[PDB]
RNA sequence: AUAUACCGCCAUCUUCAGCAAACCCUGAUGAAGGCUACAAAGUAAGCGCAAGUACCCACGUAAAGACGUUAGGUCAAGGUGUAGCC
């Protein structure tokens, strides 16, 4: 026979219950593979729903520290004619050069941001 | 609507033979004639009494071979040799079959006064052209 | 006693060593982590999304790695036990690739307009004694009006296990093995085709090896 | 006597294109509904148009035109149920 009630449970739960009752005489080919290696979540139907009141998505925004200076770089010295490749891993853009030199001095030991910026600006000028 | 010799469509379970299925506009386009007598041609005299005898034969053989004539007969008429070719089923006993053959074989000879010959053609079940 | 060629792979975990065909770097360079925008998301894909970068969502590649392990293990086991693996997509840019992938393996591909009742009115549509597929693998779960595919519901209705690549705008709900991952980039789709083809071919050749060994034994 | 019991043979829409067995899906498994070819659930035997035939052509004209509608027409063509007369 079979159970075409896709909404009540999972295919595993329906098939297990029916072969326990004794209406599915032969087990399907996939049942033992499921019982050996089950998924991380049984495929049960869930109706999607709209968040209405003070309910917000748990998804966060990806912001790293270098982006504080990345945003500053583009502000002063805009995107140069050295164009982004993107097709090659290990691409080191001019802004990446800037953040690496800036973070260098930061590690060495400097304090106020504006002094940091002018020093790394002359460093990239060299 | 035209309702002359048109078996209407039921539900798809109605066995029907080539003859019954075809409608009168196919009367010699797809069917042909069940009685071949010469009187309906241009110059002849006795066509009326040929038809009067024709309907008689159809009903006599219908009532004399009771419930075994599969489809309707072929009353051909060449010379004085009337012929009642048939398509009769395979249910009654052959001695009964030969009996009603002889009974007719002689009785229509003495009714119409000429050689009358029945050439039966036994068939297992009433044939089906289409299911209407 | 053939319950040693149909029970043995089922106690060896990773019986087909399918763990050495994919790494979180291989996926990252295939661009599997790149997703859609927060405005095209799904509440049920929210547990699989690492976060959002510049309103462009990205998928958690460790979760993709674990889900892809489980998916490729399942696919290998069904191909070994000689199921019917049907690859379904509605891309139009990758149809040629999916049908050629099925033909380079021996499995099947539906890449065209899914007629209503293909898996459900199957006996009337094909013939009285048809073997419906024992595993349906969706390379793209959405149709061309950006809605979930009829087959995902009808595969479940007909109790056929489903492996599927779910992007950010997809419903990982009625998919047995969802694999959170990008399906909008040629490199990603090519890597999925390559991985599934390799799994199925290795599984069938291993099935032939054990049948030969037991036949000689 | 009843065409308001009918067979029979027709009118009419029709100078139409629908009628549909059997399945399947959708609707929280309601009456019901089922469209997108760069395609979203419909698949379909059968009847009808169409096709094939008649007349002088493949044109035109014929024939043909289902399911049903109008208790539309005829118990007086014939057969005939029901009720009646002898
Ligand atoms: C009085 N009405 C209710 C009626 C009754 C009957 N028959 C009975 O009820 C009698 N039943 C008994 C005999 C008692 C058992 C009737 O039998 C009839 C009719 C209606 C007529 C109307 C006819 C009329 N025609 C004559 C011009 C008409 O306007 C049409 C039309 N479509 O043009 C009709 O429908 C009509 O012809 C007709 O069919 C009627 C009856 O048959
Ligand atoms: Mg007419
Ligand atoms: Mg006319
Ligand atoms: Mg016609
Ligand atoms: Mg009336
Ligand atoms: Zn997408």
């Amino acid at each position: 026979a079979g159970s075409r009630l896709e909404t009540v449970g999972s295919i595993f739960s329906r098939t297990r219950d029916l072969v326990r009752a004794g209406v599915l005489k032969e087990k399907p080919l996939w049942f033992d593979v499921y019982d050996a290696f089950p998924p991380l979540r049984e495929p049960v139907f869930q109706r999607p729903r709209v968040r209405y009141g003070k309910a917000k998505a748990p998804i966060q925004d990806i912001w790293y520290h270098e982006d504080r200076i990345r945003a500053k770089f583009y502000s002063v010295y805009g995107s140069g004619q050295r164009a982004f490749d993107l097709f090659n891993p290990n691409f080191k853009s001019t802004c990446q050069r800037f953040v690496e030199k800036y973070t260098e001095l930061q590690k060495l030991g400097e304090t106020d941001e504006e002094k940091l910026f002018v020093e790394t600006g002359k460093a990239l000028l060299a | 609507k035209n309702r002359a010799a048109r078996v209407r469509v039921s539900k798809g379970d109605k066995p029907v033979t080539y003859e019954e299925a075809h409608a009168p506009h196919y009367i010699a386009h797809r069917k042909g004639w069940l009685s071949l007598h010469t009187g309906n041609l241009d110059g002849e005299d006795h066509a009326a009494e040929r038809t009067v005898e024709d309907v008689f034969l159809r009903k006599f053989m219908w009532g004399t071979f009771p419930g075994c004539l599969a489809d309707q007969l072929v009353l051909k008429r060449r010379g004085n040799q009337l012929e009642i070719c048939a398509v009769v089923l395979r249910q009654l006993s052959p001695h009964k079959y030969y009996f009603l053959v002889g009974y007719s074989e002689t009785l229509l000879s003495y009714f119409y006064k000429c050689p009358v010959r029945l050439h039966l053609q036994t068939v297992p079940s009433k044939v089906v052209y289409k299911y209407l | 006693f053939n319950d040693k060629i149909l029970n043995e792979p089922l106690k060896h975990s990773d019986f087909f060593n399918v763990k050495e065909l994919f790494s979180v770097r291989s996926l990252f360079d295939a661009r599997v982590h790149l997703g859609h925008k927060a405005g095209c998301r799904h509440r049920f894909m929210e547990p699989y999304i690492f976060g959002s970068r510049l309103d462009h969502d990205i998928i958690d590649l460790e979760q993709t790695a674990t889900h892809l392990q489980l998916a490729l293990n399942f696919t290998a086991h069904m191909a070994y036990r000689k199921g019917i693996i049907l690859f379904i997509s509605r891309n139009r840019q990758f149809s040629y690739l999916i049908e050629n992938m099925a033909r380079d393996c021996g499995e099947y591909a539906h890449t065209r307009y899914f007629r209503g009742g293909m898996l459900t009115n199957a006996r009337l549509l094909f013939g009285p004694t048809v073997r419906l597929p024992d595993l349906i693998i969706f390379l793209h779960t959405l149709n061309n009006i950006f809605e979930p595919h009829v087959a995902v519901r009808d595969a479940a209705k007909m109790n056929i296990p489903t492996v599927g690549i779910v992007d950010t705008n997809c419903n990982p709900c009625l998919i047995t093995y969802p694999v959170p991952g990008n399906d909008d980039s040629p490199l990603a789709v090519h890597l999925y085709c390559r991985l599934f083809q390799t799994a199925i071919t290795r599984a069938k050749e291993k099935r032939q090896q054990v049948e030969a060994l037991y036949r000689l034994q």
